[PDB]
C-alpha cells in the first residue's frame, strides 16, 4: 500500500515501526515475511534494501534468529549472503582459545559462543551449492589470512573447518 | 667408565663346599652390583649428558641404541634396569643429546622411528574431534615436544 501510495518511502515506515513495537517479535516476523511468495517480489525487495541500509538491526537480526531460517533466507536472497558472512567472520575473529578447557571462548559475555557459531556455519554449509561454495571459500580465505596452521588451538577457522568433517 | 665398558666386553664348580655357594647374591646398595655392558654404557652416556659433552653423549647414545636394536644374532644386551629409564626414555634422552650436539636432522629421524614402532600403541586421536579422560603416556607427548624444538 505504501509503494502504490508513493507519498513517503518504505524506509521511513520501517524505521518508525522499529521504535514503536517490540523489536525481537518484529524481527522474527521480518524473517518470515522475507519468504512469502508474491500476492499481486516488491515486498521482499524493499525489506532487503531497508536491512542493508540499517546495520544495527541486522546485527541483532542474525544474532536473534535460528540457523536454518537464516540459511533459507540467504539462499533465497543472494544479496544477504556476503554481509551475513562478514558478521559471522567478525564474531570468529573476536574469540580467543584457552588451553585449560578445550573450547574457544569469548572475553566478553555477549560474544557469540562457540556452539552458536558452529551451529550457524553448519546450517550454512548444509544448503544448496550456490551458497556452499561461497561460505566455504569465505572460511578458507580467513583461515589462510591468520596463518595456515593444521592443528587446533591456534585458529578458530581451523577448528571450524575440522568440526565440519 | 670408558675403560669399564671395554672391560666388560669379555665374558669350575667343584664337588665340595666352597664360599661362593654361601655368599649371597648381591643387592643394589652393594658396591659389587655391576650391571651388564649395556646397563653401563647407559651409565656412561647418562653421566656424559649430565656433564655437558653432548657431542660425545650423542655418539654413546647411538652406540647404546645400536646395541639394543641391532640385537638379533649375538648374546643379548639388555635394556637399562627398571629403576632406571624405560625404553622410550632412552630414545628421548638420545634425541636430547643429539639436539645439543647441533645434529637436529638426526633427532628427527630418531623421534620419527620411535613413533613409527609404537604407532599401534598410540591413541587414534578421535577424541580430537570430541573436544582428562583418555590415556596417553608421557613419552608420546614428550616426543612431539622434542620434535618441535628440533
Amino acid at each position: 500500500e505504501v509503494g502504490k501510495a508513493e507519498a513517503e518511502r518504505p524506509a521511513r515506515f520501517l524505521s518508525s515501526l522499529w521504535e514503536r513495537l517490540p523489536q525481537n517479535n518484529f524481527l522474527k516476523v521480518i524473517a518470515v515475511a522475507l519468504l512469502q511468495p508474491p500476492l499481486s517480489g516488491e515486498g521482499s525487495q524493499v525489506l532487503v534494501h531497508w536491512l542493508l541500509g540499517n546495520s544495527e538491526v541486522f546485527a541483532a537480526f542474525c544474532r536473534a534468529l535460528p540457523a536454518g531460517l537464516l540459511t533459507l533466507v540467504t539462499s533465497r536472497h543472494p544479496a544477504l549472503s556476503p554481509v551475513y558472512l562478514g558478521l559471522l567472520t567478525d564474531w570468529g575473529q573476536r574469540l580467543h582459545y584457552d588451553l585449560q578447557k578445550g573450547i574457544w571462548v569469548g572475553t566478553e559475555s555477549q560474544d557469540v559462543p562457540w556452539e552458536e557459531l558452529h551451529n550457524r556455519f553448519q546450517s550454512l554449509c548444509q544448503a544448496p551449492p550456490p551458497l556452499k561454495d561461497k561460505v566455504l571459500t569465505a572460511l578458507e580465505t580467513c583461515k589462510a589470512q591468520d596463518g595456515d596452521f593444521e592443528v587446533p588451538g591456534l585458529s578458530i577457522w581451523t577448528d571450524l573447518l575440522l568440526a565440519l568433517r | 667408565l670408558e675403560l669399564l665398558v671395554e672391560a666388560l666386553n669379555v665374558p669350575a664348580p667343584q664337588f665340595l663346599i666352597e664360599v661362593e655357594l654361601l655368599l649371597p647374591p648381591p643387592d643394589l646398595a652393594s658396591p659389587l652390583h655391576c650391571g651388564t655392558q649395556s646397563q653401563t654404557k647407559h651409565i656412561l652416556a647418562s653421566r656424559c649428558l649430565q656433564t655437558g659433552r653432548a657431542g660425545d653423549a650423542a655418539e654413546h647414545y647411538l652406540d647404546l641404541l645400536a646395541l639394543l636394536l641391532d640385537s638379533s644374532e649375538p648374546r643379548f644386551s639388555p635394556p637399562p634396569s627398571p629403576p632406571g629409564p624405560c625404553m622410550p626414555e632412552v630414545f628421548l634422552e638420545a634425541a636430547v643429546a643429539l639436539i645439543q650436539a647441533g645434529r637436529a636432522q638426526d633427532a628427527l629421524t630418531l623421534c620419527e622411528e620411535l613413533l613409527s614402532r609404537t604407532s599401534s600403541l598410540l591413541p587414534k586421536m578421535s577424541r580430537l574431534w570430541e573436544d582428562e579422560l583418555p590415556y596417553c603416556p608421557l613419552w608420546v607427548s614428550a616426543t612431539h615436544l622434542l620434535q618441535g624444538q628440533a
